[PDB]
């Protein structure tokens, strides 16, 4: 890769990652802004994190406008600087702003949409993102959404094998994950663009628990308790409990009010209990919802 | 069937074939390679299922450490006396990669004998880092047969397990192997593993897949079969002596067919 720490002058500090810290910065013969993010080789006598190597060797395939670009990989023998394309906010920060406001309906729908297409590129080239969250989306002054932060992404097969039970965000984590099934897929991932969806309408998370627990009773009582006809298998999974308390499932115009039919129809197939029947990143570009969707630039 | 992702397996087979394509070794780089043979890459490839086999570790990450130690020798000529190391940095990256659990760096020194220092396998890693440039999402023969097997009517773990063993004995063997792709050499496996166990022959619906029939896979096909009835007497017992155990149905065990009427 072309690249060499000389032609880049920090800028300042933008946040702390998995392997420390990320800064802006300006390549100083093109003009570029960039984000480094350093590893500390140093502090690893295990060598290179795997951590790393996932997001490096995914992150160079995934080329896409709503994925976040890794332009460059400086190996320096003490340290790894990945330089990724720079944009000047996340999803959740824009949130907080945005609040008393509100996200207009437009520029949701737009987000959503980009969301979407990124995702379904990444189930497209065998990956799974594994912590969909607002602050791993990034949006830029033009009204772009990007998938960022690939540190928990994982390079699967098909069908899928048993992978890391510790994943994603617990606000954001599927239910299928929590009741510690064998075998997770594309599902989870959706299960976390709904509750941003949700996220997005409301400016507050849709299943803010504390615990495992906690995080499927919040779930349940809003979705409803589910049973073997909702979703097969669902009594025999490793961390089902028959004492489970079994919540009525509640009407979905009252989980997020605000949002119209069509939006509704969306959300709920994206959380619908079964990952078999949860839509797809692919499927879910052709919902109604989306019929007309513009790309406007971020309100503020 | 989520788990067999309905709405994007046709996208990733594709990808999967245009990556084995970018992800191919150079046919021959052994006769380029001064003082390695193919018969010291056997030795290495051996000893590498038998580490995967005593760490307990999956069938793909063999299959990535091969295919990363294929693409080095490509580019990096190797003193035999450095070709242990690369494969140790090899499956230990490849560990890290695919691995939930990989095992740490010291258990790989361990494993070499105290050969190589902690430094020296962490360096190695990093070179051949470098020699790859981080393309380490590879398709594997494993990636293509799980889907073909797929296609099985019904599902028989017999044939599922004996393609894996034959898919994985291809690896000991740079001539012939390394002149096919590894969706070639799962086409190979499958079928025969498919025929040995139910009579049955590839699948017109793989046919509609992989545009593979078995006239393009003959070539692949007589190495495989060869190489199946001479492995009682092949130098390298590893992947027998691994697919005797009762994990992978005993398959090893199963007399390969005299003829296949292809
Ligand atoms: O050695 C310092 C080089 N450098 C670090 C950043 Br952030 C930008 N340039
Ligand atoms: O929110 C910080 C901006 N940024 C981070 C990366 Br990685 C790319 N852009
Ligand atoms: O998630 C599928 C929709 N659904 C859940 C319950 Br409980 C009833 N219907
Ligand atoms: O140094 C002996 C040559 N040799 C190395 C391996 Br691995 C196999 N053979
Ligand atoms: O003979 C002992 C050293 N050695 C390791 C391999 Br692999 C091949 N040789
Ligand atoms: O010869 C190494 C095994 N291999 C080749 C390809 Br393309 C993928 N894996
Ligand atoms: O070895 C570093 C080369 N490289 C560039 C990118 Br993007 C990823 N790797």
């Amino acid at each position: 890769g072309p690249g060499s720490m000389e032609n880049f002058q920090k800028v300042e500090k933008i946040g702390e990652g998995t392997y420390g810290v990320v800064y802006k910065a300006r390549n100083k013969l093109t003009g570029e802004v960039v984000a480094l993010k350093k590893i500390r080789l140093d502090t690893e006598t295990e060598g290179v994190p795997s951590t790393a190597i996932r997001e490096i060797s995914l992150l160079k395939e995934l080329n896409h406008p709503n994925i976040v670009k890794l332009l460059d990989v400086i190996h320096t023998e003490n340290k790894l600087y990945l330089v990724f394309e720079f944009l000047h906010q996340d999803l959740k920060k824009f949130m907080d702003a945005s609040a008393l406001t509100g996200i207009p309906l437009p520029l949701i729908k737009s987000y959503l949409f980009q969301l979407l297409q990124g995702l379904a590129f990444c189930h497209s080239h065998r990956v799974l993102h594994r912590d969909l969250k607002p602050q791993n989306l990034l949006i830029n002054t033009e009204g772009a959404i990007k998938l960022a932060d690939f540190g928990l992404a994982r390079a699967f097969g098909v069908p899928v094998r048993t992978y890391t039970h510790e994943v994603v965000t617990l606000w954001y984590r599927a239910p299928e994950i929590l009741l510690g099934c064998k075998y997770y897929s594309t599902a989870v991932d959706i299960w976390s663009l709904g509750c941003i969806f949700a996220e997005m309408v409301t400016r507050r998370a849709l299943f803010p628990g504390d615990s495992e627990i906690d995080q499927l009773f919040r779930i349940f009582r809003t979705l409803g308790t589910p049973d073997e006809v909702v979703w097969p298998g669902v009594t025999s999974m490793p961390d089902y409990k028959p004492s489970f308390p079994k919540w009525a499932r509640q009407d979905f115009s009252k989980v997020v009010p605000p949002l119209d039919e069509d939006g509704r129809s969306l959300l709920s197939q994206m959380l619908h209990y079964d990952p078999n029947k949860r839509i797809s990143a692919k499927a879910a570009l052709a919902h109604p919802f989306f019929q007309d969707v513009t790309k406007p630039v971020p309100h503020l | 069937g989520v788990n067999e992702v309905p709405d994007y397996h046709e996208d990733i087979h594709t990808y999967l074939r245009e990556m084995e394509v970018k992800c191919k070794p150079k046919v021959g780089y052994m006769k380029k390679q001064p003082d390695i043979t193919n018969s010291m890459r056997a030795i290495l490839v051996d000893w590498l299922v038998e580490v995967g086999e005593e760490y307990k570790l999956q069938n793909e990450t063999l299959h990535l450490a091969v295919n990363y130690i294929d693409r080095f020798l490509s580019s990096m000529s190797v003193l035999r006396g450095k070709l242990q190391l690369v494969g140790t940095a090899a499956m230990l990256l490849a560990s890290k990669f695919e691995e939930i659990y990989p095992p740490e760096v010291a258990e790989f020194v361990y494993i070499t004998d105290d050969t190589y220092t902690k430094k020296q396998v962490l360096r190695m890693e990093h070179l051949v880092l470098k020699v790859l440039a981080f393309d380490l999402a590879a398709p594997t023969i494993n990636q293509f047969l799980t889907q073909y097997f797929l296609h099985q009517q019904p599902a028989n773990c017999k044939v599922e397990s004996l393609a894996m063993f034959l898919g994985e004995l291809s690896l000991i063997d740079a001539d012939p192997y390394l002149k096919y792709l590894p969706s070639v050499i799962a086409a190979a496996a499958f079928h025969l593993a498919l025929y040995t166990v139910t009579g049955q022959s590839w699948p017109e619906s793989l046919v509609q897949k992989t545009g593979y029939t078995l006239e393009t896979l003959k070539p692949c096909l007589l190495d495989l079969h060869q190489t199946y009835l001479r492995a009682p007497q092949h130098a390298q017992q590893s992947i027998r002596e691994k697919y005797k155990n009762s994990k992978y149905h005993g398959v090893s065990l199963l007399n390969p067919p005299e003829t296949l009427n292809v």
